[PDB]
């Protein structure tokens, strides 16, 4: 439990570490006494307990702030059909269209994960690393959050060719087989690319277009809907909305992975 | 930007590659994208109704609909200039959303500016979970704020307990005053009881402000003496 | 069977470094509550296991920050997981039979060997009186200075033996040797001596 | 929204309440009615603030040092203390006092055995706590137990808010000295909030509020209620609360 | 103070303006150029103010 | 529908306010609503607004004008000062009735500053608090004015100014004094005129 | 003593923050330091040399709209009225 | 009124001006010189000031603008250019 700890003698008072363990024991048992908190938003849960696509309501999407679009002065008129209206100097996104597009994109992610494809979560804004990493880990996928190197797809040999690759079974179990140099030097291309900030990742979208990689993205009021295969109308500048949508997609991918493993284990 | 063709037709390009023989193995996404067609229409859609207030867009009242005179006393006999202009832009603009509450709210914080100082949390918790009966102002899971006053005003008007906006607004205001007086008395009495029973408080708001003022004033002292010395020469 | 990249960060600039920092962050995140309270591998050593040429000094400093944060956790509350993860990145004088402290110092081309014993402040240089060997008062004061820094002048007897160079060089070599010998009798005074400047060799020498 | 915690064996407690201390009607008053009352008041007080996200114990630890929200603190304190009280009188999660607790009482109370210490706690509750209050057996950082009493809603954790001295009446000069040293300890800290460290924890909690005993034991005879509480405690919880 | 009055009344620049003759087309060209430069300076100051505010707020 | 929920959303609950965030004129009452965010949401830069506030901001309170602008910035200020003044007034205890029984824009009585009632006094362990004492700072060498707990008041003297005033001159604000608030009244424009006495 | 520009005076009845007793407040205040803007006709003020003189320099040069801050309509009327006043023997 | 600049190749100040603080030694010297000018050289009145100078310059006789960087960094965000 807590090795390399030297308890104190009964005559002497508690030590700092003994006090820490005493307070930990208190916290895990009695600190939570008196009431149970209900109907309160805790940000971390948005990453760790995302809802299923079918359980999402318009109220839940509005609570996450998905509806809040860009300023009316920065409007991209090609996004007219996704807009419910304008309010307080900003455009409001139609959350029913958002719900439909999000369910469709979640089905796409679930199908791709169930087929064993490679899913890449690209988001390069400040505090998006946590959700991206968790989505990649629970979908058995991959993620980028520092910077998208241009040419990562169209120039894969000169960018990603040096990093190591791995053969795996139907159950995602390492086989530890030795790969030939030609096999190691092939391009490994994502089967699905999801972008949280498509406005700042035009290079990735264009590379996916050139390389025929279907792509999902959160299309804000100032973003181009036609640059992506499966747009999701929603707010991309709020971390809560981005994490909510990303958690939904990641849970869909996890469900697909679980279905794949269940079928392989029967 | 032009509406982009290549992003949504990846399936067609990949199918051509596969059937031609240029690509030997189907991508893992091929079957999924085939099962779920991308939406390939990017059209500006007309809007005929403003959801916020229900105003109907795209309606013209014909001459026949007026068999009587208008306020100036004139019958409408021919269309005027504004009626004879095509209004497609009205259909295709996103409608502005207007709510009655937005007015009363602006009144309330004008009538009670210091209510603004009470902090507000814009993090939504869960909107769908709200279960409120507005026969009374206080709601569990909600603070007591001016928005409660506007909500009670709308509830009063909806049930037609009162007729005019002003009357319901005043009634909700007086309920608000009673409740806030009760809370203020609880706070004062609680602090008095704490001091009555031996509670000791390290710092108070006045002393905290005095401390911050002291730091700022010491820095200002140094800067002013230095600046006077600089300016004198 | 299916060929896929090994690391979750494969499409990043430096996937090896990103994955390693991810593991370190995971450990730092699971055990964030633990309170707190030996060099690390070099830049080339981490380059070999990380991005190689892609490794960047800012990435190395980030690695060191995380490693120092994890190590700085209180030892009594550390566990096998943290130590196991961190292990991958890990790279007395006394008096003689006569109670004498023997020291050797150098200055310019002069060398000095000094025997310092407990005594009454007597000093001999090359078997000669200090004032006979050193005519210059400044050299005598230089020899005295380390003794009077620790205020032990008059409590030790010094037998200095010099050779090479000239008067000042020999005197300052005696000074440095006396400081080094004094450190033995009371190690707690070493810092004091070190702060006086008498425990550092004067590396200056004639150059072409 | 702070909600009343669910209790094990809730149906049995509704049917009869805690055996040999409370009847069903009394247990309704002490817990089902009073805890709901306190939780609803705390929710009304703290809704729309940060404090809705924190548990009552973390609320009172946060709010102990600020004069103007004492009401919230009071509610939080009660909402904590009441539950603590209930947990030491629940029928079960016969339980016996542990060897470690007996050793600590013997060592802490100058060799006195546990039962005379129970009688001493009865005496303390009868004497100092005039009206509403809380009684605790608490351990300090020195591994020493001692008996603490709080007037109205007070907390054992933070000694500035112990509320162990009733200033409505007089105070002994020794109590005044204790207050002055306590205030000096508070003032010495360099923190802007004025917070100080106190590692005291409650091992035993008894509710001396009128909600607990008045319906079952009358205006008087509170010491009878305290004796009944102490005799028939749930010793599993009490033993767990102590750290070894 | 007198020199401040002179520069606020543009008397020095005016005197050099009347010293030689300038064709009205060139006068109009110079006036347009000067007005454009003044407006550009105002806009540049506004942009620099926005930059400084954004830096203060952490953007 | 979506319109109803947007009407009842907390972002909609904030009244339309467009006054200059940085105001150098006389300040008598709050002009912007204070927006508060919990520490957990601050860690993730979530303030309930449209976009994430920059991580440089460490305060948990701000006052804002625009959710979004042409410059792609949220027009805000990291200030939550005014509440403290209000709360500090509650520490003074001085009381200030329209709160007892087409739209008018006048400030109604005390516009949320204090909802107390005049007829009450403070009990203390020493005894009944006859007169309330708070510390403040005399500002200038002039009646004399004092910054007392977030509000500027005119202090009513008692015979002569202490000689410390004359000795210090313009450095008077550096030293704290103890005042007793004689009276608090509210003017029509919303200013809080308090009269205090330097003890 | 402290020069007046170096001192910030909080007016009577105004709220304040600790920042106010700071040189930054003074610098910010420095940084952010009639009838014709009231819906009146400047042409009507053509036999009123004083009010016209309010809108000219010491030498009599009409002030630019950037200085006056008037609307283009009222700026043109003010210029016309000032020139008329000059012509008729007034001003 | 608001003036909007066109899409510009850059946003940069040609000569950023920095607020170097005049050295304490120089101003103390100036004060001493004015003292000896009014009261006289080696006058009893201001001799105390001399002591300060004797210390202030004893060790040594005398004892940065990022606007362009931030402007270049932020220009793409704040310029308000039309989409594409
Ligand atoms: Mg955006």
């Amino acid at each position: 439990p807590y090795p390399n700890l030297i308890p104190s003698a009964n005559d002497k008072p508690y030590s700092s570490q003994e006090l820490f363990l005493r307070q930990l024991n208190h916290s895990m048992r009695t600190a939570k006494l008196g009431a149970t908190i209900s109907k309160v938003y805790y940000p971390h849960k948005d990453i760790f307990y995302p809802p299923l696509p079918e359980n999402i309501t318009v109220e839940s999407l509005m609570s996450a702030g998905v509806h809040l679009g860009q300023s009316t002065s920065l409007w991209r008129s090609s996004t007219q059909s996704y807009i419910y209206g304008e309010y307080k100097g900003i455009h409001i996104i139609d959350l029913n269209q958002t719900l439909s597009y999000l369910k469709r994109a979640a089905k796409v992610v679930e199908g791709v994960s169930e087929s064993g494809g490679i899913i890449l979560f690209l988001g390069t804004r400040q505090g998006q690393k946590r959700g991206l990493e968790e989505a990649a880990k629970k979908t058995h996928g991959y993620y980028v959050s520092t910077r998208w190197i241009p040419g990562t797809l169209t120039n894969s040999t000169e960018i990603s060719g040096i990093w190591e690759k791995q053969e795996i079974d139907s159950n995602d179990n390492p086989t530890e087989r030795a790969l030939s140099p030609n096999e190691t030097s092939k391009q490994v291309k994502p089967d699905l690319l999801v972008v949280l900030n498509p406005t700042e990742n035009r290079n990735a979208l264009l590379e996916a277009i050139k390389s025929r990689v279907p792509t999902i993205a959160i299309i804000d009021t100032d973003s181009e809907p036609s640059l992506v295969t499966y747009p999701i109308p929603g707010n991309d500048d709020s971390l809560r909305s981005v994490n909510f949508l990303l958690g939904v997609l990641a849970r869909a991918g996890q469900r697909g992975l679980q279905n794949r493993l269940a079928r392989n284990n029967e | 930007m032009k509406i982009q063709t290549n992003a949504v037709n990846v399936l067609q390009r990949t199918s051509a590659y596969l059937k031609s023989g240029l690509l030997k193995e189907t991508p893992a996404w091929y079957n999924v994208v085939a099962s779920i067609p991308p939406s390939t229409k990017f059209t500006r859609e007309p809007r005929f109704k403003n959801p916020s207030n229900g105003h109907i867009i795209g309606k013209l009242v014909d001459v026949t609909e007026q068999p009587h005179a208008n306020n100036k006393g004139l019958y409408k006999t021919r269309p005027n200039s504004s009626d004879k202009r095509v209004g497609v832009k009205r259909l295709y603009r996103p409608p502005k959303l207007t709510y009655v509450e937005d007015r009363l709210r602006s009144l309330f914080y004008k009538q009670h500016p210091w209510e603004l100082s009470r902090p507000k949390i814009l993090v939504e918790n869960e909107i769908g979970d709200e279960n409120y009966d507005w026969s009374h102002m206080l709601q569990i899971g909600r603070p007591l704020d001016g928005e409660s006053v506007i909500q009670r005003t709308m509830y009063l008007i909806k049930t037609k307990q009162y007729g005019d906006m002003v009357e319901a607004y005043d009634h909700a205001r007086y309920e608000f005053y009673a409740l806030r007086m009760q809370e203020e008395t609880e706070q004062q009495v609680a602090l008095e009881e704490a001091e009555m029973f031996g509670s000791l408080f390290g710092v108070s708001a006045i002393e905290h402000g005095i401390q911050k003022e002291q730091e700022v004033l010491d820095v200002w002292e140094k800067k002013v003496v230095e600046e006077t010395e600089l300016m004198a020469a | 069977r299916r060929i896929v990249p090994k690391l979750a960060t494969f499409y990043s600039a430096n996937p090896n470094h990103e994955d390693r920092i991810n593991r370190l962050e995971r450990l730092l995140r699971k055990y964030i509550k633990l309170p707190s309270q030996a060099p690390w591998i070099s830049f080339d050593e981490y380059a070999l296991i990380g991005g190689g040429t892609k490794l960047k000094p800012t990435q190395y400093t980030q690695l060191l920050y995380m490693l120092n944060k994890l190590h700085n956790i209180d030892p009594q509350l550390t566990n096998d997981e943290i130590t196991s993860e961190l292990s991958q990145y890990y790279k007395i004088k006394t008096l003689d039979e006569f109670g004498r402290s023997i020291a050797v110092g150098k200055r310019k081309s002069s060398t000095a060997k000094v025997f310092v014993v407990r005594g009454t402040g007597e000093i001999l240089v090359n078997g000669r009186q200090l004032n006979d060997y050193f005519l210059k008062m400044k050299d005598r004061e230089s020899i005295m200075y380390p003794l009077q820094v620790i205020e032990s002048v008059g409590k030790y007897n010094i037998f200095a033996t010099t050779s090479g160079g000239g008067p000042t060089g020999q005197a300052e070599s005696i000074m440095h040797a006396i400081a080094k010998a004094l450190v033995v009798f009371n190690p707690l005074l070493k810092s004091r001596l070190h702060k006086a400047g008498v425990l550092t060799r004067d590396y200056r020498h004639v150059e072409r | 929204i702070h909600v009343v915690p669910k209790l094990p064996n809730s149906k049995a407690l509704l049917q009869n309440g805690v055996p040999n201390i409370l009847s069903s009607s009394g247990f309704k008053t002490v817990w089902f009615d009073y805890q709901r009352y306190l939780c609803d008041k705390l929710t009304l007080a703290t809704a729309g603030q940060s404090l809705e996200s924190y548990y009552p114990f973390h609320i009172l630890l946060k709010t102990a040092g600020n004069p103007l929200q004492s009401n919230i603190f009071n509610l939080a304190s009660s909402i904590h203390n009441n539950h603590l009280f209930v947990e030491n009188i629940l029928p079960s999660a016969k339980t016996e006092p542990s060897r470690l607790f007996l050793s600590k009482i013997k060592d802490s109370f100058n060799g006195s055995d546990w039962e005379v210490v129970k009688e001493e706690m009865i005496y303390r509750a009868e004497n100092e706590v005039l009206g509403q209050g809380w009684l605790f057996l608490v351990e300090n950082n020195e591994k020493k137990l001692f008996i603490l009493t709080s007037n109205n809603n007070g907390t054992p954790y933070y000694f500035p808010r112990n509320q162990s001295f009733d200033l409505n009446s007089a105070i002994s000069i020794d109590e005044f000295a204790t207050l002055k040293q306590m205030k000096e300890l508070i003032g010495k800290s360099t923190k802007l909030n004025g917070k100080v460290q106190d590692w005291t924890m409650p091992i035993i909690c008894v509710n001396l509020w009128d909600h607990a005993y008045l319906h079952d034991y009358g205006v008087g005879n509170r010491s009878k209620y305290v004796k009944n509480v102490l005799d028939n405690l749930n010793w599993s919880v009490v033993n767990n609360r102590i750290f070894s | 103070r007198l020199n401040r009055i002179m520069f606020e009344n543009n008397i020095p620049g005016d005197k050099r303006s009347q010293r030689f003759y300038m064709k009205p087309g060139k006068v109009a060209e110079l006036k347009r150029s000067q007005r454009h430069r003044k407006e550009f300076m105002m806009g540049f100051k506004r942009l620099i103010e926005i930059v400084k505010d954004a830096k203060r707020k952490g953007y | 529908t979506l319109a109803e929920l947007l009407g009842r959303s907390r972002i909609a609950q904030v009244a339309n306010n467009h006054k200059p965030l940085t105001y150098t004129g006389k300040k008598f009452h709050p002009t912007h609503q204070i927006i508060e965010t919990k520490p957990s949401t601050l860690y993730r830069q979530e303030w309930g607004l449209k976009s994430a506030i920059p991580s440089k901001i460490k305060s948990r309170y701000l006052v804002y004008n625009d959710l979004d602008t042409l410059e792609r910035i949220t027009t805000f200020e990291p200030r939550g000062g005014t509440q403290w003044n209000r709360l500090r007034f509650q520490e003074m205890g001085v009381p200030i009735n329209p709160f007892f029984k087409k739209f008018n824009t006048e400030i109604i009585g005390t516009g949320g500053l204090s909802y107390s009632l005049p007829g009450k006094l403070k009990n203390s362990p020493n005894g009944v608090i006859q007169r309330t004492v708070v510390p403040g700072r005399i500002l200038n060498v002039v009646k004399w004015l004092a910054a007392i707990g977030g509000f500027v008041a005119d202090v009513v003297f008692f015979q002569s100014p202490p000689s410390s005033f004359n000795s210090m001159g313009d450095f008077i604000r550096m030293k704290t004094f103890l005042f007793e608030i004689l009276e608090a009244s509210m003017e029509k424009n919303g200013s809080v005129s308090m009269h205090a006495r330097l003890l | 003593k402290i020069d007046q520009s170096l001192s910030k005076k909080l007016p009577k009845g105004t709220i304040y923050d600790p920042f106010d007793f700071s040189m930054g407040r003074i610098h910010l205040d420095r940084k952010y330091q009639d009838i014709m803007k009231s819906g009146a006709n400047p042409l009507e003020f053509y036999a009123r040399p004083r009010i016209l003189s309010r809108y000219v320099t010491s030498t009599g040069r009409i002030q630019h709209r950037d200085i006056t801050g008037l609307s283009a309509k009222n700026q043109r009327r003010l210029s016309k009225a000032i020139r008329r006043c000059q012509a008729i023997g007034l001003m | 009124p608001v003036y909007r600049l066109p899409p510009l190749p850059r946003l940069k100040v040609k000569k950023p001006i920095i607020r170097q603080e005049a050295n304490k030694c120089l101003v103390l010297m100036s004060n001493l010189l004015q003292c000896w000018s009014s009261y006289g050289h080696m006058s009893p009145k201001c001799a105390g000031l001399v002591t300060e100078l004797k210390s202030c310059t004893s060790e040594s006789a005398l004892g940065k603008s990022n606007i362009n960087y931030h402007a270049a960094r932020l220009y793409d965000r704040i310029n308000g250019k039309p989409h594409d």
